[PDB]
RNA sequence: GGAUUAAGUGUAAUCCUCUGAAGGUGGUCUCGAGCCCUAGACAGCCGGGAUGUUGGCUUAGAAGCAGCCAUCAUUUAAAGA
């Protein structure tokens, strides 16, 4: 924190395994929730989760944006309807000063060439319109899931559309 | 024990309390509940049997659940086909079934007040009468 | 634009945005000149007057003329006044009215029952009725109702206070009258 | 010629340079969507908010309105356990 220097995309590929080590592990709970198995695909009510900007969400931010998320929809009596998913996942790694490398802003370190930043964190980025996670059940309510999302937006640096069913 | 209490007519001490309230009976349970099925006759004198068991709880009447049910529906008769008729024959609520398998629940043998009430709720299917 | 034409019993005659009213009831005067606008002449019957204008802008104008007057109609026949009660926590408040608004004028004594009076101020023609009984009504009044208004009002407010909350003490004099 | 804006917003192409991101306004104009209306709407506006009965259960309480079950009947112009 904050996430700045983190979420814009002036990079580009990798993560790789191989190439990379020391990844710190993903904070953000399984990418499948309510009653999965069953589709839940048959259902009214609809959808949520667009973006609505770029990119690369940390998993830091997709995990306390997500089950809050899920929280909120836990007025569903538990186990008892919608499945929720997430879509992207946080690979993507990222690295941050560690000075070696180069100068000046991050990516950059000290000296040149060198020690490209240490890695510390993932993010899954995102286009102008995806659907960052959804999924819903017929009209439970008016829509609690609507109501969710409205706090799992509020927990991303995209300002991300609720998108009608 | 029996005393006759007036429809819509609760607790007051004199005529009700003591009688009954050394039984071991709750009186505010039995004037709320009296009280409350009694709200669709009032006027009329409704002579109670209550009947209190060691647990001292309690139940009274009007000695049968299709009477009973006749009765809260305030309908005499059944309806001819109970499935197809329904509220021709009349309707009960759903909070009266529960007075009512409370009432009966000494005769009957329910694990639970649900049981109890889906076991009248059986008779009321017959009767055509809806909850 | 519009036209208002009232009432016979009261005069107008309004020279130079001046306008008027008359009688029986005391006149009221109000000036009345807002951009280009006719300030409203009276045309041998009543007043009302438009100026060739725009929208809005204008138009909030010479809706509010036409507000102001047919409200100076009514406040100069059968006049303005507004009428309410006072009361509260124990001791009663002392309202009473001595001529002029000015400081150890206007009524109110004991508010609670404190120290110290406190009270202004009155407009220019409103007259303070008092209560029937020992304190328990007020009559406002008067010609305009610009004046009359916030007399009565400005005398409720005058009880208003920010301390504890409204709620635990209800003094103060309300005219819930209208 | 036409329309919007009431914030002096703005009168700032680009940028170290011109900030502004995930305070308020029934001032006014313009555009769209849902529902309700001459079986008469809003105000829509004005006024009113029945008996068994506090329905049964539960509970410290549970009285239309925590929860479970039932949701009948009466008197009605009408009024849900």
């Amino acid at each position: 924190r904050p996430a700045r220097c983190y979420r814009y995309q002036k990079n580009k590929p990798y993560p790789k395994s191989r190439y990379n080590r020391a990844v710190p592990d993903s904070k953000i709970r399984i990418y499948d929730l309510g009653k999965k198995k069953a589709t839940v695909d048959e259902f009214p009510l609809c959808v949520h989760l667009v973006s609505n900007e770029l990119e690369q969400l940390s998993s830091e931010a997709l995990e306390a944006a997500r089950i809050c998320a899920n929280k909120y929809m836990t007025t569903v009596s538990g186990r008892d309807a919608f499945h929720l998913r997430v879509r992207v996942h946080p690979f993507h790694v990222l690295r941050i000063n560690k000075m070696l490398s180069c100068a000046g802003a991050d990516r950059l370190q000290q000296g040149m060439r060198g020690a490209w930043g240490k890695p510390h964190g993932l993010a899954a980025r995102v286009d102008i319109g995806q659907i960052i996670f959804s999924v819903r059940t017929k009209d439970s309510n008016k829509d609690v899931v609507v109501e969710g999302l409205r706090r799992a937006r509020y927990k991303f640096p995209g300002q991300q559309k609720i998108i009608l069913s | 024990l029996y005393l006759r209490a007036v429809g819509g007519e609760v607790g007051a001490s004199a005529a009700l309390a003591p009688k009954i309230g050394p039984l071991g009976l709750s009186p505010k349970k039995v004037g709320e509940d009296i009280a409350k099925a009694t709200k669709e006759f009032k006027g009329i004198k409704v002579t109670v049997q209550l009947k209190i068991q060691n647990r001292q709880a309690a139940a009274s009447v009007v000695p049968s659940a299709s009477s009973l049910v006749i009765t809260a529906l305030k309908e005499p008769p059944r309806d001819r086909k109970k499935d197809k008729n329904v509220k021709h024959s009349g309707n009960i609520q759903l909070d009266e079934i529960i007075e009512i398998a409370r009432q009966m629940r000494d005769k009957s043998f329910g694990r639970t007040l649900a049981s109890v009430t889906k076991e009248i709720l059986g008779t009321a299917q017959s009767v055509g009468c809806r909850v | 634009e519009q036209q208002i034409e009232v009432p016979e019993g009261v005069t107008v005659s309004i020279k130079s945005r001046i306008v008027k009213v008359v009688g029986p009831r005391g006149t009221l005067t109000k000036n009345l000149k807002h951009i280009d606008v006719t300030f409203t002449k009276v045309n041998n019957q009543l007043i009302k007057v438009a100026v060739h204008n725009g929208g809005r802008k204008h138009v909030a104008a010479l809706r509010t003329v036409k507000s102001l007057v047919d409200n100076m109609i009514t406040g100069v026949t059968k006049g303005y006044k507004y009428k309410m009660r006072y009361v509260y926590a124990h001791f009663p408040i002392n309202v009473n009215i001595v001529e002029k608004d000015g400081a150890k004028f206007i009524e109110v004594r004991n508010f609670l029952g404190d120290k110290k009076i406190r009270n202004v101020p009155v407009r220019d023609g409103v007259t303070i009725e008092f209560s029937t009984n020992v304190k328990d009504e007020i009559v406002l009044s008067g010609n305009s109702v610009e004046d009359v208004s916030q007399n009565a009002a400005d005398l409720q407010q005058i009880c208003r206070v920010r301390n504890k909350d409204i709620r635990k003490f209800l003094d103060g004099i309300y005219v819930s009258h209208k």
